[PDB]
Formats: structure tokens, C-alpha cells, sequence
């Protein structure tokens, strides 16, 4: 019997809304050390992978590894029915036909017990074949999201140039072009505004903006994002969590 | 049913399949075998399901390829037919692939 | 011998008593069990439907029902009295220790 | 019977206390098995033409080892000296042409999957009692060969079965420039057959084996389990007045079709497997069994059926399934080649012979009483036990090696699941072999005590 009592429903709502658009049907694996769920989009170039360790939760009674066939649209509809003062708890019996979600308010008030039906997506559980990335950069997430937004406004193909320790985005469209050249920044006052490039290998890669527009949606969970780039290995965008991550795996178009 | 099979491309290559448990999809399958210690009581039903799937698939595969040979008129020669208007076209290859996957799944016991 | 008593325990219980149930209960040879069932049918006769199995020269081991006994009265070299019924849940698992007229030629290691 | 059993029920019962040790007759398994095909390394990407390539090659070689004898350069037919021209397509004149190639039958009632996909009636059951027209003569027989196919017409093809997949040398004459009048045929060369060391055995009675097939247990159970229990007791030395006559049964062979269910949702199959496991656990402490899978047993549908799996039996059998304990239970493949102390035995579930009967015996002349023994004799004249291996009785698309083609003639040849019982010793070039037709135990309770001393297939009917 799984019983994952959170600390605040906004955490899980943002966790889901970070990737509820790219993918739509996932398998949440409630194992004995938290929750882990990976999926791939229909275009098969984007792989979402989420890990919420047991530390992020408040209570965890799951004693047997269970699987939940979540449909992200219905679950987002359910999560939109949550307040900002509720301790959402996900309960599931031995053989789960449906999942129970309770947004019991801290002060004694109306408990919100929703029963969401589950499916069996019968998919495979995947994992990245790891490799030493050519450059593991860290960058404030809001700035990255703004950069992707204003660049994708121009064209539909964003390029990244990691050379000589200056992260560079370029986009060459029909109405013109746009080139952002941010230097590696570091400061003691604002730790979020920190950009430390790696001179391991120069990286010149171009990704489709139609996928970065979905990557940048999970920009609220992590105040800063870690982008790992390699000319052969597929790029990774890691949004760090309190006890996990919401990392995306994207492959440059070719 | 998310296929995600034989689609090796930009990202669908160099990816793993952790081979979760059967009938429960329990990731705690560190112990070898197609089943975890929790739902081991169903070890006589999942094998039946897999074996009967393999039976149906191999029967269909044999029927389709033997039918292709009869149509091609030749038995000792290779049938390299480009006719895409034949109902059995697009189906023989699908059944070959699906039977390959189901046989590889049956080979875990 | 507890034959007459342990048979009746299988008669208060409606479930039939095989001629091997005597071997299971009293741990005696098949011929003695057949003699026991025969005498029980002779002078110890509640009411029960009886079935006998008559051997032949061609080993045509037939269950003699409806008491016809017409085919080859003389070609019958032997006839046991089979189970007592007033069929049976078959193979009520017996350990078969010391109940074997013929033991196996192997080890079971 | 009250007095019929009176005189019968006075016995000696003197050899009761001691356990009568049975005989010891094993079979050699360490060597190899041409039919073993693990699910790993099982490539399905190939095509069914490699089987025919290998068949044509090896059978043409074996028959050319003997075609020169009766069809030499000096063989005359009073029309013109016979010609050796291969490539069956090149029959250009009335000269007697002799050539080798794979026979292919083309009936009109053979199940065509393309018609079923067109009419969208695939997956439905099939009556298909027979393939041959036999009322319009629409069926044809083509001597298919590498780059060639010539129809055969005449009267010689009316005697020989002429089943597809066989490779024999045909000598005939061109009739209508597309047809061929079969004048005679020649079969492959005789194979080697290991000797039969019958009297060398230190023990005087080398023992027998018990053959029983077509159990097909099902929840309907119209006394199918009653015959099973009677057979268990009979092999257990109880139903017989043992004078060391039932103690010489040793091994016990179950050849295919042990369970049965009308494929629903895998529930009756579990009860049938439970009953079979009960039978095995109740008979194994005294007898040693080895089970052959069938086309309805929970195993593959292709002919080289891999052995049963342990997951089909209960826990007592699982205990018997300990390693290095194959002498009690074996669970061999479907077509297996035992060696019961020198008696090389070949046993099949009988699906191949039934499929062959689909090629001759018509539905609504050759009937089926002893002609099935003739079909097995023909199968032994040829050197493969499954002539219609790719085309009609589906098999694995083997490449570069076919296990269905024979490499040596076995002393015994058992065919299970037959509608009748019959045995016959057939001699093909000195090497004479015994061929037994064990029937279905479900219809008729006949089991077969095959003696290993001198091959006397005695019958034991249970009713
Ligand atoms: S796919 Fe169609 S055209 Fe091609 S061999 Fe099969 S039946 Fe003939
Ligand atoms: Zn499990």
C-alpha cells in the first residue's frame, strides 16, 4: 500500500506541469526509495525522466514497488483542484485500480478526496546510456527560459555554441537573426546568477525550438538548470529538485 | 502500447531497458528472473500467456511466409516481392518482428 | 484389522473409497486389500453401488457396469472389486512410502 | 459377477511385504539432439527457402548415389536412351527424361491464408478434413526444382502418394510441352542403421516400455481420468497378478497431446495441468516417465517442439525437477531419438502423419485402416519424417541444416495420436525397422508394451 504524503500540493502540481505537455502518458514507479518515472515523446527525440526521493515527501508508506499508469491531462485537471494550504497525499492499495488524492487542509477544513482512474500504458522503462558530457554548464533557469523564448520567437531552430568559455546561442531565421552571447558569470550576492563553463570540449549543436519550448516549462521547480552538452551524446537539461530531478534528454536534429 | 522498438535514431539509440518485473512492473528486480519475489505466485500464468502469444505468432508467421512462397511460385528461390497492394504485404514483416520480440521475451525463463 | 472401521469412515463421508484407499489407510498389499473389499461386499452388506473390474486374456481391463458380464465369461482370468460409490476427486496426493508393491529402480537425488 | 469373482478372490499374497524393484532401462541423452532449438539464438529473420535448398542438395546427392544404377547411360525405354538432363524446365523432346527435384502438390482445398485475409476470416477455426479434390481432379503435382516447375500427369502418380516436399528421382516423358508423364520414380539410397544387440544383455529380459498417447485431459472429463487412474494402478503393479510380468515395464513414454482445452482464458488448462501433475507425482515413485509435447500441449506449434517447462507442474514435480535427476523424468522434445539400451527409437506426436493423411484421404481410392502404416512406410522410404515441413505442418524456418531429414534409420519408429493401432516391420536394403502406430489413449484405452528384447508391440486395452 502506497501512501505518499507531501508537504505542499504546489510542488507536485509544478512537477507535473513541467512535462505534462511534451509527454502525456507516464508510468510512475513508486518503489521503496521514492518515485521514478521516465517517458519519451511521440517524436522520439525527447526523454523526460523524473526522480522524487523520499526526502521531498513527508510520509511514505509504500512497502511494495507499485506502478501507476498516469494520464497527465487528467492528473493535471485533478491537481488544478488543489489549494495552496493543503498536504496532498497519494494513496494506492495493493492492486491499484484507482489512486486517491487528498488535499486535506492543515487547519481543520474540507478534505478533498479525489479518485483518479489508472491505466496500463504497457510501455518500457528506459534509462540513458551515460557518458562523460563535453560540457556540464549551470545557468539561472529564468534567464535560460527567456533566452529560449525570445530566440524561438524568430526562428524554429536554436543553436548553441560552447567555445572558449562563453556560452553562445544563435538563431538564423527568415525575418532576420538573433545572437545572445552570455559570458560565464559568478557572484557571491546572487548564487542563482552563476554560469561556469567547462573548456573540456567545444560544442556547436543546434536543437529544434519546438522541444526547447517544452523544456523551458519546467523552469519553476529549479531556480537554475544544468545543461550537459556533447557533440555525439544527446544533450541533457537537469532541473534539480529537493530530493530528485526532472531531467530532459534531447538529441540535436540531423 | 508504446512500441519504442527498433527505432534507433537520434535519441532512440544508446538507451537502456531496465527490464522491470512482470505483472507488477516492480523496478526492484535486482534478483534475476522474469518475476520479483513479491508476485512469484503467478509464475505459472505469465509463462502460459507468453507461450500462447508465441504460439499464435509463430503459426501466423509460418502461414504468411509459406503463402508468400506459394504465390511467388518458387520454393527453392528467395521471394523478394515489392508488391505493396497485397494484404499480406506490410503484415509478414510486422509478424516477423513481433514474433522475434515475443520469442526473445520467452527466452528469459 | 481396522478395515471395516476405516471403510465406514469413508462411508459416513459421501466421497467414494478406492481399492487403493485400503493401501493408503492400513498399509497392506493390493491382494489383501482386494480380499478385504470382497469380504466387505460378501457379509458386511449397508447399501452402495458396486463396480468390478474383470481382467481378460488380452488384458482388456474393463469396468463392469450395469452388471452385464455377458462378454467372455470364460476369458476372464481375474476380477477385482473396484471402488465403493454410493467420480472421485482424483489423486488425493499420497506419499506412496511403503505402499509400493513395486518400487522404482532409481534414486531421486 | 458375484460368483464370477468368488473363485477369483482367493489369492496367495505371499510376495507383498518386500518392494519389487523394477527394471533399469535408460536412454542416451548426453550426446546431442538435432531437434533441440533454444529460444535464445532462435533467428526468425530468415526465409523458408533455405530448408528447401538444403533438402534438394542433400536428397539429390543421396539419390544420385543410386540413380546411376537403374538409370545408367545404357538404360533404354525402346524409344530412345534415357537422358540425364537436370533443370526440369528443359524437357524439349519425347526423349525419356530423368531428373531430381522437390515434389509440390497444389490442391484447391489447401488453406490459403491470403484468401482468409481477403475475406477477413483469419483466426477462425478450420474443418479442413482434407485437401485433395478427388471429385474434380483439380489438384496438380509439379516437380518443382531450382529454376523449373513441370506438371506431372498420368497413372504412376495414382499409386504412389506423391506428397509435397519429397525429393525423389522422376523418369518420364514430355507429353504436352508443359506436362510430364511419370514413367517411374527412384527413392534415396538406403541409410545406415545401428545394430540391434538383443542377446548380449546380461539380464535375460531387457524389459519393455509403455507407450500411451493422446491423454488430452480436460475439465469435461468423460471418464478420461478414470482410465488414467486405472493405467496408473496397472503400471503400479496392482491391477495385474504380478509374476514378474508387470515388473518388466520400466520406462513409460507419453507421446504428445496430454492436455486439452478449447481455446478459454487459461483456467481449464490449469486444472488439466494439475491433474497431470497429480498423475505424475503419484506414478513417479515407482515408474520413470518421459513426456513428449504435442501440437495441443502447452508447447510450441512449430514441429520441433521444445520440451515442457517446469512452470506447468505442481511443487512435488518441481522437487522431482532437481538437477542431475533426468533418469526419473526427462521431458524430451517432440520428435526425439531415444536409445533404450541400444534400441534406437524415433517417436513423433503423429501430426506429420495426420497432415500427410490430409494429402491423400479425402473428405465428403485410399481409405485409412492400414494405409496409414503405408504412409509411415513411405515416410521411411524417403529420408525425412516431415515431408510437408515448411508448407503444411508449420515448422521453424531452419537454415543450412534440417533435423527432419534422417541421418540414420532407427530400429523403431513410433507415430502417436493415430485413429488405429498397428505395427509392421519394413526392410529397405537390409536395414529392417519396426514401425508402430500407437493410438489415442482417450478414444481407446489401448497402451502399447513395446518389448526391447525382440520388438513385440503388445497391446493393453482399458475400458
Ligand atoms: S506479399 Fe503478396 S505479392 Fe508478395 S509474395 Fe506474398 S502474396 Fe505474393
Ligand atoms: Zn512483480
Amino acid at each position: 500500500m502506497l501512501e505518499a504524503k507531501f508537504e505542499e500540493a504546489s510542488l507536485f502540481k509544478r512537477i507535473i506541469d513541467g512535462f505534462k505537455d511534451c509527454v502525456q502518458l507516464v508510468n510512475f514507479q513508486c518503489k521503496e526509495d521514492g518515485i521514478i518515472a521516465q517517458a519519451v515523446d511521440d517524436s522520439r527525440v525527447l526523454l523526460v525522466s523524473l526522480e522524487i526521493g523520499v526526502e521531498a515527501f513527508q510520509e511514505y508508506r509504500c512497502d511494495h514497488p507499485v506502478t501507476l499508469g498516469m494520464d497527465l491531462t487528467s492528473l493535471s485537471k485533478i491537481l488544478r483542484c488543489g489549494n495552496n494550504t493543503d498536504t496532498l497525499t497519494l494513496i494506492a492499495d495493493n492492486t491499484p485500480d484507482s489512486i486517491i488524492l487528498l488535499f486535506e487542509d492543515t487547519k481543520k477544513d474540507r478534505i478533498a478526496e479525489y479518485s483518479l482512474k489508472l491505466m496500463d500504458i504497457d510501455a518500457d522503462f528506459l534509462k540513458i546510456e551515460e557518458l562523460q558530457y563535453d560540457s556540464t554548464l549551470s545557468l539561472p533557469s529564468s534567464e535560460f527560459s527567456k533566452i529560449v523564448r525570445d530566440l524561438s520567437q524568430l526562428s524554429d531552430s536554436i543553436n548553441i555554441m560552447i567555445t572558449k568559455e562563453t556560452i553562445k546561442f544563435v538563431a538564423d531565421g527568415d525575418i532576420g537573426s538573433g545572437s545572445v552571447i552570455i559570458k560565464p558569470f559568478v557572484d557571491m550576492e546572487h548564487p542563482e546568477t552563476s554560469i561556469k563553463l567547462e573548456m573540456d570540449q567545444p560544442v556547436d549543436l543546434t536543437f529544434g525550438a519546438k522541444y526547447l519550448l517544452d523544456i523551458i516549462k519546467g523552469s519553476s521547480l529549479s531556480d537554475r538548470v544544468g545543461i550537459r552538452l556533447s557533440s555525439e551524446a544527446p544533450a541533457l537539461f537537469q532541473f534539480d529538485l529537493k530530493s530528485g530531478f526532472l531531467q530532459f534528454f534531447l538529441a540535436p536534429k540531423f | 502500447k508504446i512500441n519504442t522498438g527498433s527505432q534507433k535514431g537520434g535519441l532512440m539509440s544508446f538507451i537502456k531497458k531496465v527490464e522491470a518485473c512482470k505483472s507488477c512492473k516492480g523496478p526492484l528486480r535486482k534478483g534475476e528472473g522474469p518475476l520479483c519475489s513479491n508476485c512469484l505466485a503467478r509464475s505459472g500464468e505469465l509463462y502460459i500467456k507468453a507461450l500462447y502469444d508465441v504460439r499464435d505468432l509463430e503459426e501466423k508467421y509460418s502461414r504468411l511466409w509459406t503463402q508468400c512462397q506459394r504465390c511467388a511460385g518458387n520454393l527453392h528461390s528467395e521471394v523478394l516481392c515489392s508488391n505493396k497492394n497485397c494484404d499480406i504485404f506490410y503484415m509478414r514483416v510486422k509478424v516477423k518482428k513481433e514474433l522475434q520480440e515475443k520469442v526473445e521475451q520467452l527466452s528469459k525463463w | 484389522k481396522a478395515s471395516y472401521f476405516i471403510n465406514e469412515k469413508l462411508f459416513t463421508e459421501v466421497k467414494p473409497v478406492l481399492f487403493t484407499d485400503l493401501i493408503h489407510h492400513l498399509k497392506i498389499g493390493p491382494s489383501m486389500a482386494k480380499k478385504l473389499m470382497f469380504d466387505y461386499y460378501k457379509q458386511t452388506t449397508a447399501k452402495y453401488n458396486c463396480v468390478v473390474i474383470c481382467c481378460y486374456k488380452d488384458q482388456t481391463i474393463k469396468i463392469i457396469h450395469d452388471l452385464s458380464n455377458i462378454p467372455q465369461q470364460d476369458s476372464i482370468i481375474d476380477c477385482f472389486i473396484y471402488a465403493f460409490n454410493p467420480f472421485i476427486p482424483y489423486y488425493d496426493i499420497i506419499d506412496q512410502k511403503d505402499c509400493l508393491t513395486i518400487k522404482n529402480s532409481y534414486e531421486l537425488k | 459377477t458375484k460368483f464370477n469373482e468368488d473363485r477369483s478372490l482367493q489369492d496367495e499374497n505371499l510376495s507383498q511385504p518386500r518392494t519389487r524393484v523394477r527394471i533399469v532401462d535408460d536412454n542416451l541423452y548426453n550426446k546431442s539432439n538435432p531437434f533441440q532449438l533454444c529460444y535464445k539464438k532462435r533467428d526468425y529473420g530468415s526465409q523458408y527457402y533455405h530448408i528447401y535448398q538444403y533438402r534438394l542438395k542433400t536428397f539429390r546427392e543421396r539419390v544420385l548415389k543410386e540413380c546411376d544404377k537403374r538409370w545408367d547411360a545404357g538404360f533404354t525405354l525402346n524409344g530412345q536412351l534415357v537422358l540425364k538432363k537436370d533443370k526440369v524446365l528443359d524437357i524439349q523432346g519425347n526423349q525419356p527424361c530423368w531428373c531430381v527435384g522437390s515434389i509440390y502438390c497444389e490442391m484447391k482445398y489447401k488453406p490459403n491464408v491470403l484468401d482468409e485475409v481477403i475475406n477477413d476470416t483469419y483466426g477462425a477455426p478450420d474443418l479442413t478434413k482434407s485437401y485433395t479434390d478427388k471429385e474434380g481432379g483439380s489438384d496438380e503435382i509439379m516437380l518443382e526444382d531450382e529454376s523449373g516447375r513441370v506438371l506431372l500427369v498420368g497413372d504412376f502418380i495414382r499409386s504412389t502418394p506423391f506428397i509435397t516436399g519429397v525429393v525423389v528421382g522422376i523418369l518420364g516423358m514430355e507429353a504436352e510441352a508443359g506436362t510430364f508423364q511419370v514413367l517411374d520414380i527412384c527413392y534415396p539410397t538406403p541409410l545406415p542403421q545401428n545394430p540391434f544387440p538383443a542377446p548380449i544383455a546380461t539380464c535375460p529380459t531387457r524389459g519393455k516400455i509403455a507407450l500411451v498417447s493422446g491423454l488430452n485431459l480436460n475439465n469435461t472429463s468423460p471418464d478420461r481420468l478414470l482410465r488414467l487412474e486405472i493405467l496408473r494402478e496397472f503400471l503400479m503393479g496392482r491391477i495385474n497378478n504380478k509374476i514378474d510380468d508387470i515388473s518388466l515395464i520400466g520406462r513409460l513414454l507419453i507421446c504428445g497431446n496430454s492436455v486439452d482445452f478449447d481455446i478459454v482464458n487459461k483456467d481449464e488448462l490449469m486444472i488439466s495441468l494439475t491433474e497431470f501433475s497429480k498423475f505424475l507425482h503419484n506414478i513417479l515413485p515407482s515408474i520413470s516417465v518421459d513426456i513428449m509435447p504435442g501440437t495441443n500441449d502447452p508447447s510450441d506449434k512449430s514441429l520441433p517442439q521444445q520440451p515442457f517447462h517446469k512452470s506447468l507442474f505442481d511443487k512435488s514435480l518441481e522437487s522431482y525437477f532437481n538437477g542431475s535427476n533426468k533418469e526419473i523424468l526427462n521431458l524430451v522434445t517432440n520428435p526425439y531419438e531415444f536409445s533404450y539400451n541400444g534400441v534406437d527409437v524415433l517417436a513423433v506426436s503423429g501430426k506429420n502423419i495426420n497432415d500427410i493423411c490430409k494429402y491423400v484421404i479425402p473428405s465428403n481410392f485410399k481409405d485409412d485402416i492400414e494405409h496409414r502404416l503405408d504412409l509411415m512406410e513411405c515416410t521411411m522410404k524417403w529420408q525425412n519424417i516431415a515431408p510437408t515441413a515448411p508448407d503444411t505442418l508449420w515448422c521453424y524456418p531452419y537454415t543450412d541444416k534440417d533435423p527432419f531429414v534422417l541421418d540414420k534409420w532407427p530400429h523403431v519408429y513410433i507415430v502417436a495420436n493415430q485413429p488405429y493401432f498397428g505395427t509392421r516391420v519394413v526392410e529397405i536394403g537390409g536395414k529392417n525397422i519396426k514401425i508402430i502406430s500407437v493410438p489415442e489413449f482417450s478414444s481407446t484405452g489401448m497402451i502399447i508394451l513395446l518389448d526391447l528384447e525382440t520388438l513385440e508391440a503388445e497391446t493393453v486395452k482399458i475400458d
